[PDB]
RNA sequence: AGGGCGAUUUAACGUCCUAAGGCUGAGCUCGGCAAGGGUUAAUCUCGAUUGUUGUGUUACGAUCGAGCGUUUCACGUGAAAUGUAAAUAAUAGAUGUGAAG
DNA sequence: TTCACATCTATTAGGTT
DNA sequence: AACCT
């Protein structure tokens, strides 16, 4: 089962070095939220167009069971004359192109569902400005994945409102993207960035810290995704999350 | 001015007449349920459309413009002219509107006309899509749509585009509604309070058995039958034990007038001994709780809810869903209404204490700081609703209400003023060491308190602060 | 010992039902089964004048008396109202912390 | 994974067929 | 009792 590991952590150089880093670092934080707001409007449009009814359609529809309802009560009832033949034949007449309407909006709404689909929602190859080129990979993974249990949720029939993506969110990178080992012990990432883990004694822990590394910087375990976000306190927090097969 | 009264109804009608009923009104909050989650969904999507659409490309064209004037501003600079610093600023706004140009080429391929669509398709005619699930009463849309319009407006204002808080995600606990002119009232041949509600069956008023102890309600609903309480919007919630309780909201209008003395003001502490003391400003005081009713009370309910959390967590399971959830809403709302009650006991004592002697201010400790938490009966209490009860019964009758900052409270004298450590040497009163002031310590901290000017709102400006 | 039930919320009193701090159903999954009594009352003793439903149903009280215990005011005493006591603004979300597998 | 409480916002429809 | 706003 996979599991969730906290560890704090600090980066070394120059004090120019680390306001350039830590500016970056929350900067490409900021874009990927961005991205996944982006993301998930467009999908959610995608998929309310498709399944869910239209304006007018609703407003034609009603009308024609209006009608409908109309004409059998009259039938009804009538088991001088020439008004309700004529007032019965209006309303077949009108029924019928009350379809043809009914029908031709329906075609509308399908062929905007089909036309958008691939010019728009087919890969989202609107930009924001990121300083890496991973990250929308990352992102559309993300969107994809939430929708489809959201949806199965009962997000479609109304029994829960879209998932808003808040900014405290955390930096997702990729599990190849950070590499780890001993000089203390230093997280070699992309961006040409080596944290440095603090690994110092805490009451409440980090003693089983050094264990957990130490097990895993011998190769035993594989790396998955992980997160990287900022506290209330700023410590630059690894969500690294360990999973053993 | 709004206020809510809470009544328990019933149906007149056969055994059978009653399964129908109850029905059509547990429907009928069902599809309010589904109605006010699509409505926001809808709202959402609109909403982040249009700034992460176009206004997108506008922003883009505001940001160009200013950093265009920015650059030829510092251009400015340099041919005044350090030179350095301006090349700095020179290479930085250059990629600036490097990036800018390349959001502004993506955003202007004009792919789809979305928002133009969506906005005339869906949300200019949110009313008819909403006709989806099957209202049984079809006038609930209207209120639907009012309330999920000021609702996105609301929520759009606090800040939720920025990505501080998140989307509302109504529950199915979310009670029935109904409209204002909906409910009519009028006197039945058995003399019983019945009303008339739409779509089948009226409404009786449960109004006691013996009129000796229920002459308020009487009054109350005598006063909106001839119209003097006006009548508002109202809504339907079953209780855990399915009795039907209609929170029925009347706008009073309030015109009583209540001379003041002018300046007269009054004071608030929370003791050891008095759950909540006080006194006035200008041989007047009034204690308010006791001890012996509420420490022996809430003792005996948290050593049982603590004993079901041990029978619960030895259990297995504690026989699942079924006496977890029954114990779960039983003390949560045994214990939540009690503490309501107390606050209504301690607020009403307090503004009742207020309008007998004709007060006109009212100051009190500040709440829900680190101190006056502790040092305090009510150690683990709902501040919060105190705090609201005051200001709503206080402007109710014409009275202010102020806070003010509690440092050196406990340890002054309040007929001279000195501060010194240990001024209050016996527990159960005080003695000035510099004017030989004999009075009890309560009614020293509530004269300390009534005497004070110094009005503070906000946490951080404080005399002492973490 | 817990819970309905007494116009709603608390605590006590009054009366009923239980291991519903259970059992039984259908296709790993989803549901059903409890509660004043009967004309002297369902929350002080008794007195007078009065009723209402008609029977084990959605259709048991009013008015004067006393005694009995409360609250407040002046100098333990006297006055008022009380009928178990104290209350009667209530929803909805958001953000923050705890507990239990 | 799934339940509780404390602080803090805004609200409670009119007119017309 | 519904629609529009």
């Amino acid at each position: 089962m996979i599991t969730v590991r906290k560890i704090k952590l600090t980066i070394m150089g120059d004090k120019d070095t680390r306001n350039s880093q830590y500016k970056w670092i929350r900067d490409e934080q900021y874009n990927q939220y961005r991205a996944l707001n982006m993301g998930m409007t467009y999908l959610a449009v995608n998929d309310i167009l498709y399944m869910n009814e239209s304006g007018l359609e609703i407003r034609t529809i009603k009308d024609l069971k209006d009608c409908e309802k109309d004409i059998d009560k009259n039938k009804k009832e009538i088991e001088l004359v020439e008004n309700k033949i004529e007032d019965y034949k209006l309303k077949i007449v009108e029924l019928n192109k009350i379809l043809e309407e009914t029908q031709k909006e329906r075609m509308d709404i399908q062929k905007e569902f089909k036309e958008k689909y691939v010019d728009d929602l087919y890969q989202v190859l609107d930009k924001i400005p990121f300083k890496h080129l991973d990250n929308k990979s990352l992102v559309t993974q993300r969107i994809k994945a939430d929708i489809k249990s959201d949806k199965s949720n009962g997000l479609l029939k109304g029994e829960r409102s879209i998932r808003n993506y808040k900014r405290n969110f955390p930096l997702m990178t990729r599990g190849r993207d950070l590499k780890f080992k001993y000089d203390d012990i230093e997280i070699k990432w992309m961006e040409g960035i080596k944290f440095k883990v603090i690994l110092g004694n805490r009451i409440k822990n980090s003693l089983e810290l050094r264990h957990t590394l130490h097990k895993v910087i011998e190769g035993k375990y594989k790396i998955c995704d992980s997160s990287l976000q900022f506290d209330k306190n700023n410590n630059l927090i690894l969500n690294l999350t360990l999973d053993i097969p | 001015m709004i206020t809510v009264r809470k009544i328990k109804l019933t149906i007149m009608g056969d055994k059978d007449t009653r399964n129908s009923q109850y029905k059509w009104i547990r429907d009928e909050q069902y599809n309010q349920y589904r109605a006010l989650n699509m409505g926001m969904t809808y709202l959402a999507v609109n909403d982040i459309l249009y700034m992460n659409e176009s206004g997108l490309e506008i922003r883009t064209i505001k940001d160009l413009k200013d950093c265009e004037k920015d650059i030829d501003k510092n251009k400015k600079e340099i041919e005044k002219l350090k030179i350095s610093l301006v090349e700095n600023k020179i290479e930085d706004y250059k990629l600036k509107i490097v990036e800018l140009n390349k959001i502004l080429e993506e955003t202007q391929k004009e792919r789809m006309d979305i928002q133009k669509e969506f906005k005339e398709k869906y949300v200019d005619d949110l009313y008819q899509v909403l006709d989806k699930i099957p209202f049984k009463h079809l006038d609930n849309k209207s209120l639907v749509t009012q309330r999920i319009k000021a609702d996105i407006k609301s929520d759009k204002s606090n800040g939720l585009l920025k990505g501080e808080r998140s989307i509302r995600n109504y529950k199915r606990n979310f009670p029935l509604m109904t409209r204002g002119r909906d409910l009519k009232f009028k006197y039945d041949d058995n003399d019983d309070i019945e009303i008339k509600w739409m779509e089948g069956i009226k409404f009786k008023v449960i109004l006691g058995n013996r009129i000796k102890n229920s002459l308020e309600l009487r009054h109350t609903l005598h006063k909106v039958i001839e119209g003097k309480y006006k009548i508002c919007d109202s809504s339907l919630q079953f209780d855990k034990n399915n009795n039907l309780i209609l929170n029925l909201t009347l706008d009073i209008p309030i015109d009583i007038v209540n001379k003041k003395v002018s300046g007269r003001v009054v004071g608030v502490d929370l003791g050891l001994k008095i759950p909540a003391y006080c006194a006035l400003n200008d041989y007047i005081k009034k204690s308010i709780g006791r001890i012996d009713d509420f420490l022996k009370v809430r003792t005996q309910m948290q050593s049982r809810r603590r004993r079901l959390q041990i029978a619960i967590q030895s259990a297995k399971g504690g026989k699942g869903r079924v006496n977890k959830l029954q114990a779960l809403e039983r003390f949560a709302e045994k214990e939540k209404n009690f503490a309501k009650t107390y606050n209504h006991f301690l607020s009403s004592n307090i503004v009742k204490f207020a309008v007998s002697n004709q007060a006109e201010q009212i100051n009190m400790e500040l709440l829900s700081l680190k101190e006056t938490q502790n040092k305090s009966i009510l150690r683990n209490w709902s501040y919060y609703q105190l705090q609201t009860m005051i200001e709503y019964k206080a402007q109710r009758e014409g009275i202010k209400v102020k806070y003010i900052d509690p440092y050196h409270t406990s340890q002054t004298c309040s007929k001279c003023g000195n501060y010194e450590e240990g001024q209050r040497e016996s527990q159960a009163d005080f003695i000035c060491k510099k004017c030989g002031y004999k009075v009890n310590a309560d009614y020293n901290a509530a004269r300390n308190i009534a005497m004070s000017n110094k009005y503070i709102t906000k946490k951080e400006e404080s005399k002492y602060y973490k």
